C-alpha cells in the first residue's frame, strides 16, 4: 500500500542537474536525501544523493531486468520500495561504513508551497516588482562595495603615509642631539669669548632647526586625524553592506522560486523575460 | 628649481635650491661650497666619506649609494637630505634598490618580518639560485648564452604529414641575409635545404654558397637566435613561415659578435643568508580534536539588523570536509564572547598531513517564521601542521579575511591560510589543547611500517579502464569509490587512473592514507598534462603534490611549460607552505630560461597588488630578482616604463574624464613630448615578447583609442637593422581599467585548441594574438597589422549582407580568390566551434575583425561562460553560434543559396571534425580551468562555473549523442540567423 508511484513521490525530484542537488543539500543534518534521474539520462537509473559527514555521498540505483537495488542481487520492485525500506533500516548493511537512515527527504512539494499566487497574470505583476527591488538592491549593494573598496585603498595610502613621516621626525630628532652634543658646548661654548657667531650663527640655525621639527610632528597628527575619521567610516560601510548583503540574498531565491514553479512549470512563455 | 634641505653631520641644517634632474654627485658637490659660510664649517670634511639619505614615498630610511641618480629618480616624501659617513656593502646596497623597484616594495620589508617559517624560505631558497646561477656558467660563454636567448623550438621533431606536404621532397627555401660590408652593405642568398638539417649544416652549406662554426643565425629582425643542434624545421620560426607559406629570412652572425653582448653577470648571496625537546608522534597521541574560540576583537555588524553571531568551524582536507562542521552558541551582536570548547569526532592520530580548520563568523538574522538567514561576516583558514611537521597548539590570534563578494557559502575552504596582514579587522582569539609536549608529524619510516602491517586476477578490466578515462568532473559514486580502492593494487596497469584512485581513499583514516603512501611512491609516470591535476586543490597531500613535481620535470619541456606557465603560477597558491617542491622546479626553471623568466616574473608581479598572496609571491620574486643576472635592469626599464604609462592613463581618467578627445590628444601628445616620459618609453624590450626590442615612439602615431575605456595605441620603431624583412613598427594598445586575465586565459585556450587541430589535420587557423595583464586592471595587447573589424568594413564599404563579400573580394581579386575564401573558411570554422565551446557571448559587428588575406579572428573576449547569465538568471544556459547572413555569403562564394552549397556542407564537416576533435581532449581543458579556480576570476570560482563546459561538450553522453547534440546547435543558430 506504501509503494506509490516514483513520479507522485516527494522527495523524487526528477530531472536535476548535480549542481543543482548541491545547493539544496547546503547545509543539512546528515541523513538529508533525494532522488533523481541518472546524469547519463538513460532513464533506469536514479541516482541517489544522500548527506553524511558533511559530504554529499552520491549512490547509484541499479535497474536490471525490471528490479532495483544498490548492489547486484537485487531484490526490489522500485525505487519507492527500495527508498521506503532504508527509510527506516540503517544503510550499515549495505555498507558497513555508511551507518544512516533516509530521514530527512527534501520534499518537492515541501518548498514548492512556499510560492503562492498560482495565478499567471498575478505572478507576472509579482514578479515585476521582485526584479525591480533585486535589480535596486544589486546596483545599490555595487555602490557600496565599489566605495568600500575605494575607500580600502585611500586608508591604506594614508597609513603608510604616516610611516613616511615617523622616519622623517625621527631622522631630524636624532639631528638635534648630534648639533647639541657636539656645537652646542664643545666648539662655540669653548669659544664664548665675545663672539656673535653662537648668538647669530648657531643659535638661528637650533631655532630653524626646531621649528622644522615641529612643523612635521604637526603634519603627522593632522594626517592621524585622517585615518582615524576615515578607519571610522571605512567600519561604517562594512556594516551597511554586511546588513544589505543577507537581504539581498533572500530576494534572489524568491524571484528564481516563482520563475520555477510559475513563469516556467505553469505557463511556459517565451514572455517570461518580458515580465522584467 | 626645488627647495630642499639638507642635514650636516655637524647637527648644521642648508636650504639649498636644486634641479629636479641633478644628481646626487652634483648636487652633494654644490651643497658643501654652501656649508662652508655656516658656523660649523671646520668639522666638515671632503666629499668623499658622506652619502646623502631621504625617505622615500615607500617611506624607508633608505640611503643612496649610488649617487649617480638624480632627484626624480630619487621620489623623496619630502626635499631633505641628510649626509653621514656610508656604512655597510655598497655593491649589497645598490641591488636592494634594484630589487626593490622591481618588486614594487622595499627589500627591508622582508627583514622586518618576524615570522620562521619567512625567514627560512629567504635563506634556504638561495641554494636554488645557487646551483641555477652555476648551471647556466658551466660551459662558458655557450651555456650563459642559452640561457639569455634559449632556443625557441617545439616539442615534436616530426611534422605533421598535413604540414610535411607544404615541403617538395622536404626541401625549405631559407634566405640568408649576410651583412659583412662596412657601409652596413646587405647581402642576399637563397638556400634549398632539408628540413631535418642542423643550424650549423645551414650554416655550414652557406657559406660554400657564398663560397666551433664561428658562425650562428639569428632570425632575421626580432633577434632569436639558433643555438642548440635540432632540426632546422622544428624552430617555432621555421615551423611558422611554412605553415604561412612565407620566406624564412635569416642572418648570419659571428658568435664573437654575440658573446661580447653577453656581460658576466655574478650572484652574491646576500646578508641575510650569513646571518644564522620532548617530540610525540601524532599517532601517540589519543584524543579528538577539540578547539576553543575565545572571544573575537571586533565585528562590523549593526545591532538592528544581526540578531546574533556565531562561528562556524570545520576540518577540512582539500575542499572536503574531514568531519561534521561545528558551530558556536548564538551570542548576541554587541558582546561578542564565546569561550567554548569547540569538539570534532575526528581522532587526532587520523588527522591528514595537508589538514586545516576553515572557520568563519556568520549572522543569523531569522525574525520571520523559521526562515533562517545566514550571512558569513570574515573567514579564515589555518594550517593545522607547522611548515616543520609540527601541530600547531597554544592560544593564537588570527585576524579574519573580507568574504569573497559573490561567495554566498559560509566557508571557504579554497582561500589562503594564515592571518589578515592588516591588523584593522575582525580578529579571532583561539586556543588549541596542549599535549603536554611538541607534537610532529610521522616521518615516512614509520608510516610505510604501519602501512605494512595493515595490509588474483580480475575480469572487470573494462571498469577500471572505463573509470579512468572519465571526466575530471564526472560523477564518481559511492560503489565505484569502493571498487577502485578495493583494487587499488591493480591500478597501477593504469597509471592515469591515480587522480581517482586519490578520491577513493578517505583521508580521515590514517589506516587508508598509509596504504596511498606506499603505493604513490611506485607510481608508474604520468604524462605531464595529467600530473599537473593532481596540483590543484583537490589534492593537498605533500606526498601526492610531489609525485605530480616529479613528473613534470623529468617530462615537461621548455615549450610545453611556457604554455602552462599561467596555470602553474596558480597552483602556487595552493600550496600551504611557502617552501615546497613546485616552486623550487619553477624557480630552477626561470632561472635557467630568460623567456620563462620573463613571463614567469610578469605573472607573479601582476598579482602584487593582491594581499592574499601579496607576500608569498614578494618572496618569490625577491629570490628571482637576486639571481636573474643581467636581466634585472630590462626587467627595471620595462617596470618604469610602464609606470610612466600608468600614472598618464590615470590622468586622463580621474582628471580628464569630460573633456573633447582633441583636448585628450592634444594634453597627451605634450605629456609623452616632456624628455622625462620620453626617455623612459624608448629602448626597452617588449613585456609581451622579450625578442622584440622597441626603438624610437613615434608621436605621430601614438593617440588614444576611442572605445570603450579609451585605452592607448603607441607606435614604437624596430631598431634591428634587418627590420624591413619582418614587422617595421610595433604597435601596442596600453589598457587601463579593464580585466585582462580572462582573455589571457581564452587566448591561451585557443593556442591549445588550434595546436590540437593541427595534429589531427584540420588547418584550422586560429589568431591567438598576445595579451599580457601587468598589474591590476591594467595591461597590454599586442596589434594585427593589417585587419579590421566588421563593423569597419560595412561603415567603410557603406549594409548588404554581400558587403563583406565584396570587401574581401577586392583585397585579393584573382586567382588568390580561392585562397582566401578558403582561409576564411577554415578560420571562421575554428571560432564558431570555440566561441560555442567556451560559451563566450555578445559577439557583434564590433569584437569580429578580419584581415585582408580573408583570415578572421575574435578580439575583445572579457567575459567567458555564460557569466551574464548567473548575474541575470535565464534558466537554462548555452548560447548559439553567430554565423550571420555575411559568413555564409563569403563561406559560399556569394551563392545567393548560402544554407545547402556544396562547400558549405564541407564548412559543416569541418565544423564537426572540430568539435569531436577538442571533446576527445576534454580532460586538458578541463584541468586547465580547474587550475585557475583560486585566480580570483569573477566567471570562475567554484566547480560549477567549470561545469559548463561538461555541457556544451556533453561529455555526460556518447560520442554519437554528443555529435548529434551539436548539429542540432548548428542546425538552430543556422537558419535562426
Ligand atoms: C588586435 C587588435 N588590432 C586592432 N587594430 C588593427 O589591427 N588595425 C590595423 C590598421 C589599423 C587598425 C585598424 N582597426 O584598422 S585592435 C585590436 C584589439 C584587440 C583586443 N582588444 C581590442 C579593444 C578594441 C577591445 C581594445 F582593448 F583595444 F579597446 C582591440
Amino acid at each position: 500500500n506504501n509503494n506509490m508511484s516514483l513520479q507522485d513521490a516527494e522527495w523524487y525530484w526528477g530531472d536535476i542537474s548535480r549542481e543543482e542537488v548541491n545547493e539544496k543539500l547546503r547545509d543539512t543534518a546528515d541523513g538529508t536525501f533525494l532522488v533523481r534521474d541518472a546524469s547519463t539520462k538513460m532513464h533506469g537509473d536514479y541516482t541517489l544523493t544522500l548527506r553524511k559527514g558533511g559530504n554529499n555521498k552520491l549512490i547509484k540505483i541499479f535497474h536490471r531486468d525490471g528490479k532495483y537495488g544498490f548492489s547486484d542481487p537485487l531484490t526490489f520492485s522500485s525505487v519507492v520500495e527500495l527508498i521506503n525500506h532504508y527509510r527506516n533500516e540503517s544503510l550499515a548493511q549495505y555498507n558497513p561504513k555508511l551507518d544512516v537512515k533516509l530521514l530527512y527527504p527534501v520534499s518537492k512539494y515541501q518548498q514548492d508551497q512556499v510560492v503562492k499566487e498560482d495565478n499567471i497574470e498575478a505572478v507576472g505583476k509579482k514578479l515585476h516588482e521582485y526584479n525591480t527591488q533585486f535589480q535596486e538592491k544589486s546596483r545599490e549593494y555595487d555602490r557600496l562595495y565599489e566605495e568600500y573598496t575605494r575607500t580600502s585603498q585611500e586608508i591604506q595610502m594614508k597609513r603608510t603615509a604616516i610611516e613616511a613621516f615617523n622616519e622623517t621626525i625621527k631622522i631630524f630628532e636624532e639631528q638635534c642631539q648630534t648639533q647639541e652634543r657636539y656645537s652646542k658646548e664643545y666648539i662655540e661654548k669653548f669659544k664664548r669669548e665675545g663672539n656673535e657667531k653662537e648668538i647669530q650663527r648657531i643659535m638661528h640655525n637650533y631655532d630653524k632647526l626646531k621649528s622644522r621639527i615641529s612643523e612635521i610632528i604637526d603634519s603627522r597628527r593632522r594626517l592621524e586625524e585622517d585615518l582615524k575619521k576615515q578607519a571610522a567610516e571605512y567600519r561604517e560601510i562594512d556594516k551597511r553592506m554586511n546588513s544589505i548583503k543577507p537581504d539581498l540574498i533572500q530576494l534572489r531565491k524568491t524571484r528564481d522560486q516563482y520563475l520555477m514553479w510559475l513563469t516556467q512549470k505553469g505557463v511556459r512563455q517565451k514572455k517570461l523575460n518580458e515580465w522584467l | 628649481r626645488i627647495l630642499v634641505e639638507c642635514l650636516l653631520p655637524n647637527g648644521m641644517i642648508v636650504t639649498l635650491e636644486c634641479l629636479r634632474e641633478a644628481t646626487l654627485i652634483t648636487i652633494k658637490h654644490e651643497l658643501f661650497k654652501e656649508a662652508r659660510k655656516y658656523p660649523l664649517h671646520q668639522l666638515l670634511q671632503d666629499e668623499s666619506s658622506y652619502i646623502f639619505v631621504s625617505v622615500t614615498q615607500e617611506a624607508e630610511r633608505e640611503e643612496f649609494f649610488d649617487e649617480t641618480r638624480r632627484l626624480c629618480d630619487l621620489r623623496l616624501f619630502q626635499p631633505f637630505l641628510k649626509v653621514i659617513e656610508p656604512v655597510g656593502n655598497r655593491e649589497e646596497k645598490i641591488l636592494n634598490r634594484e630589487i626593490g623597484f622591481a618588486i614594487g616594495m622595499p627589500v627591508c620589508e622582508f627583514d622586518m618580518v618576524k615570522d620562521p617559517e619567512v625567514q627560512d624560505f629567504r635563506r634556504n631558497i638561495l641554494n636554488v639560485c645557487k646551483e641555477a646561477v652555476d648551471l647556466r656558467d658551466l660551459n662558458s660563454p655557450h651555456s650563459r648564452a642559452m640561457y639569455v636567448y634559449p632556443p625557441n623550438v617545439e616539442s615534436s621533431p616530426e611534422l605533421p604529414k598535413h604540414i610535411y606536404n607544404k615541403l617538395d621532397k622536404g626541401q625549405i627555401i631559407v634566405v640568408i641575409w649576410v651583412i659583412v660590408s662596412p657601409n652596413n652593405d646587405k647581402q642576399k642568398y637563397t638556400l634549398k635545404i632539408n628540413h631535418d638539417c642542423v643550424p650549423e649544416q645551414v650554416i655550414a652549406e652557406a657559406i660554400r654558397k657564398k663560397t666551433q662554426g664561428k658562425y650562428i643565425l639569428k632570425v632575421c629582425g626580432c633577434d632569436e637566435y639558433f643555438l642548440e643542434k635540432y632540426p632546422l624545421s622544428q624552430y617555432k620560426y621555421i615551423r611558422s613561415c611554412i605553415m604561412l607559406g612565407r620566406m624564412p629570412n635569416l642572418m648570419l652572425m659571428a658568435k664573437e659578435s654575440l658573446y661580447s653582448q653577453l656581460p658576466m653577470d655574478c650572484f652574491t648571496m646576500p646578508s641575510y643568508s650569513r646571518r644564522i625537546t620532548s617530540t610525540k608522534s601524532l599517532w601517540v597521541i589519543n584524543s579528538a580534536l577539540r578547539i576553543k574560540i575565545l572571544c573575537a576583537t571586533y565585528v562590523n555588524v549593526n545591532i538592528r539588523d544581526i540578531d546574533k553571531i556565531y562561528v562556524r568551524t570545520g576540518i577540512y582536507h582539500g575542499g572536503e570536509p574531514l568531519c561534521d562542521n561545528v558551530n558556536t552558541q548564538r551570542v548576541p551582536c554587541s558582546n561578542p564572547r564565546w569561550n567554548e570548547w569547540l569538539n570534532y569526532d575526528i581522532y587526532i592520530p587520523d588527522l591528514p598531513r595537508a589538514a586545516r580548520l576553515c572557520l568563519s563568523i556568520c549572522s543569523v538574522k531569522g525574525r520571520k517564521g523559521a526562515k533562517e538567514e545566514h550571512c558569513p561576516l570574515a573567514w579564515g583558514n589555518i594550517n593545522l601542521f607547522d611548515y616543520t611537521d609540527t601541530l600547531v597548539s597554544g592560544k593564537m590570534a588570527l585576524n579574519l579575511w573580507p568574504v569573497p563578494h559573490g561567495l554566498e557559502d559560509l566557508l571557504n575552504p579554497i582561500g589562503v591560510t594564515g592571518s589578515n596582514p592588516n591588523k584593522e579587522t575582525p580578529c579571532l582569539e583561539l586556543e588549541f589543547d596542549w599535549f603536554s609536549s611538541v607534537v610532529k608529524f610521522p616521518d615516512m619510516s614509520v608510516i610505510e611500517e604501519h602501512a605494512n602491517w595493515s595490509v588474483l586476477r580480475e575480469n572487470d578490466k573494462e571498469q577500471l579502464k572505463a573509470i579512468s578515462t572519465r571526466d575530471p568532473l564526472s560523477e564518481i559514486t559511492e560503489q565505484e569509490k569502493d571498487f577502485l580502492w578495493s583494487h587499488r593494487h591493480y591500478c597501477v596497469t593504469i597509471p592515469e587512473i591515480l587522480p581517482k584512485l586519490l578520491l577513493s581513499v578517505k583521508w580521515n583514516s590514517r589506516d587508508e592514507v598509509a596504504q596511498m603512501y606506499c603505493l604513490v611512491k611506485d607510481w608508474p609516470p604520468i604524462k605531464p598534462e595529467q600530473a599537473m591535476e593532481l596540483l590543484d586543490c583537490n589534492y593537498p597531500d605533500p606526498m601526492v603534490r610531489g609525485f605530480a613535481v616529479r613528473c613534470l620535470e623529468k617530462y615537461l619541456t621548455d615549450d610545453k611549460l611556457s604554455q602552462y606557465l599561467i596555470q602553474l603560477v596558480q597552483v602556487l597558491k595552493y600550496e600551504q607552505y611557502l617552501d615546497n617542491l613546485l616552486v623550487r622546479f619553477l624557480l630552477k626553471k626561470a632561472l635557467t630560461n630568460q623567456r620563462i623568466g620573463h613571463f614567469f616574473f610578469w605573472h607573479l608581479k601582476s598579482e602584487m597588488h593582491n594581499k592574499t598572496v601579496s607576500q608569498r609571491f614578494g618572496l618569490l620574486l625577491e629570490s628571482y630578482c637576486r639571481a636573474c643576472g643581467m636581466y634585472l635592469k630590462h626587467l627595471n626599464r620595462q617596470v618604469e616604463a610602464m609606470e610612466k604609462l600608468i600614472n598618464l592613463t590615470d590622468i586622463l581618467k580621474q582628471e580628464k574624464k569630460d573633456e573633447t578627445q582633441k583636448v585628450q590628444m592634444k594634453f597627451l601628445v605634450e605629456q609623452m613630448r616632456r624628455p622625462d616620459f620620453m626617455d623612459a618609453l624608448q629602448g626597452f624590450l617588449s613585456p609581451l615578447n622579450p625578442a622584440h626590442q622597441l626603438g624610437n615612439l613615434r608621436l605621430e602615431e601614438c593617440r588614444i583609442m576611442s572605445s570603450a575605456k579609451r585605452p592607448l595605441w603607441l607606435n614604437w620603431e624596430n631598431p634591428d637593422i634587418m627590420s624591413e624583412l619582418l614587422f617595421q613598427n610595433n604597435e601596442i594598445i596600453f589598457k587601463n581599467g579593464d580585466d585582462l586575465r580572462q582573455d589571457m586565459l581564452t587566448l591561451q585556450i585557443i593556442r591549445i585548441m588550434e595546436n590540437i587541430w593541427q595534429n589531427q589535420g584540420l588547418d584550422l587557423r586560429m589568431l591567438p594574438y598576445g595579451c599580457l595583464s601587468i598589474g591590476d586592471c591594467v595591461g597590454l595587447i599586442e596589434v594585427v597589422r593589417n585587419s579590421h573589424t566588421i563593423m569597419q568594413i560595412q561603415c567603410k564599404g557603406g549594409f548588404n549582407s554581400h558587403t563583406l563579400h565584396q570587401w574581401l573580394k577586392d583585397k585579393n581579386k584573382g586567382e588568390i580568390y580561392d585562397a582566401a575564401i578558403d582561409l576564411f573558411t577554415r578560420s571562421c570554422a575554428g571560432y564558431c566551434v570555440a566561441t560555442f565551446i567556451l560559451g563566450i557571448g555578445d559577439r557583434h559587428n564590433s569584437n569580429i575583425m578580419v584581415k585582408d588575406d580573408g583570415q578572421l579572428f575574435h578580439i575583445d573576449f572579457g567575459h567567458f561562460l555564460d557569466h551574464k547569465k548567473k548575474k541575470f538568471g535565464y534558466k537554462r544556459e548555452r548560447v548559439p553560434f553567430v554565423l550571420t547572413q555575411d559568413f555564409l555569403i563569403v563561406i559560399s562564394k556569394g551563392a545567393q543559396e548560402c544554407t545547402k552549397t556544396r562547400e558549405f556542407e564541407r564548412f559543416q564537416e569541418m565544423c564537426y571534425k572540430a568539435y569531436l576533435a577538442i571533446r576527445q581532449h576534454a580532460n586538458l581543458f578541463i584541468n586547465l580551468f580547474s587550475m585557475m579556480l583560486g585566480s580570483g576570476m569573477p566567471e570562475l570560482q567554484s566547480f560549477d562555473d567549470i561545469a559548463y563546459i561538461r555541457k556544451t561538450l556533453a561529455l555526460d553522453k556518447t560520442e554519437q549523442e554528443a555529435l548529434e547534440y551539436f548539429m542540432k546547435q548548428m542546425n538552430d543558430a543556422r537558419h535562426g540567423g
